[PDB]
């Protein structure tokens, strides 16, 4: 996350992080329950093997809290696409149920025509994860959020220079230096509403991170309500 | 105080002293029944704590996963201790 800050405590619980095979978090995932992980499909080809870690507030050091969880199936999505990114979204099921606890508890799945309405249509969202806190600096330790507006389709797509599908949404800001990252790839993005986070997005891509005239881009979670709700059933 | 008939819409005005008080009937709201009952959810959510949608052209609401629609049947009661959506502050 470029600007924002880091999340305060049980700010941000459905907060995952997938760690390959150094253990180190190189996307992150929603956590839709005890034993499902919101993710990007692309992401599914950044690890040569990787394990899910929730819980965790600082990359720096062990503090307690963190629990490690083993993928048991990996739920990617048919049609995704790895030049356009479009149907960027996976569910991970895990071999071992998450324990609710501080700092570890899932985001709500919203009913698609009320997320359309009353959600997608607030002012803004807001992005999470652990990836870069510049374009091209290190990640970040320290789990951080990132309050970031909602952008209208077409004023998205003009500032696209590759195509923004009806699986996608932009969100960010236009010069002010704020925006998701490497890293944060696979993260949430939750809209708020009466002080229950529901998960609107997921981080897809972008080009370059908090760029003049360039937004984050997402993946429309509305548009895979059901797609999820069979995928959570799986294994 | 009831005199000057404040309650709108035929409302049930209570008298007392340097006040009076209006019981709204059906479909009205504000200190006379002068506001509309929440019919639609475009205006504040239909007063729904989460989800709202629109049935018989009334507001209804519904809640997440993990949650009650309370008798009120506005707010959503959370069945256990970690509901979605709901930042664990504890400390
Ligand atoms: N600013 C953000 N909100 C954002 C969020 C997450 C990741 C990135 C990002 C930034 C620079 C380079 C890459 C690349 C990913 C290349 C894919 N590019 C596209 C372009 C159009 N459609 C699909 C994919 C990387 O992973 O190195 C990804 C930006
Ligand atoms: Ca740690």
């Amino acid at each position: 996350i470029v600007g924002g800050q880091e999340c305060k405590d049980g700010e941000c619980p459905w907060q995952a992080l997938l760690i390959n095979e150094e253990n180190e978090g190189f996307c992150g995932g929603t956590i839709l329950s005890e034993f499902y992980i919101l993710t990007a499909a692309h992401c599914l080809y950044q690890a040569k093997r990787f394990k899910v870690r929730v819980g965790d507030r600082n990359t720096e050091q062990e503090e307690g809290g963190e629990a490690v969880h083993e993928v048991e199936v990996v739920i990617k999505h048919n049609r995704f696409t790895k030049e356009t990114y479009d149907f960027d979204i996976a569910v991970l099921r895990l071999k071992t149920p998450i324990t609710f606890r501080m700092n570890v508890a899932p985001a709500c799945l919203p009913e698609r025509d009320w997320a359309e309405s009353t959600l997608m249509t607030q002012k803004t969202g807001i992005v999470s994860g652990f990836g870069r806190t510049h374009e091209k600096g290190r990640q970040s330790t320290r789990l951080k959020m990132l309050e970031v507006p909602y952008v209208d389709r077409n004023s998205c797509k003009l500032s696209s220079s590759f195509i923004i599908t009806q699986n996608m949404f932009c969100a960010g800001y236009d010069t002010k230096q704020e925006d998701a990252c490497q890293g944060d790839s696979g993260g949430p993005h939750v809209t708020r509403f009466k002080d229950t986070y529901f998960v609107t997005g997921i981080v897809s891509w972008g080009e370059g991170c908090a760029r003049k005239g360039k937004y984050g881009i997402y993946t429309k979670v509305t548009a895979f309500l059901k797609w999820i709700d069979r995928s959570m059933k799986t294994r | 105080q009831c005199e000057t008939s404040p309650c709108q819409n035929q409302g049930k005005c209570k008298d007392g002293l340097g006040e009076y008080t209006c019981t709204c009937l059906e479909g009205f709201e504000g200190k006379n029944c002068e506001l509309f009952t929440r019919k639609l959810c475009s205006l504040d959510n239909g007063d729904c704590d989460q989800f709202c949608h629109e049935e018989q052209n009334s507001v209804v609401c519904s809640c997440a996963r993990g949650y009650t629609l309370a008798d009120n049947g506005k707010a959503c009661i959370p069945t256990g201790p970690y509901p979605c959506g709901k930042q664990t502050l504890e400390r």
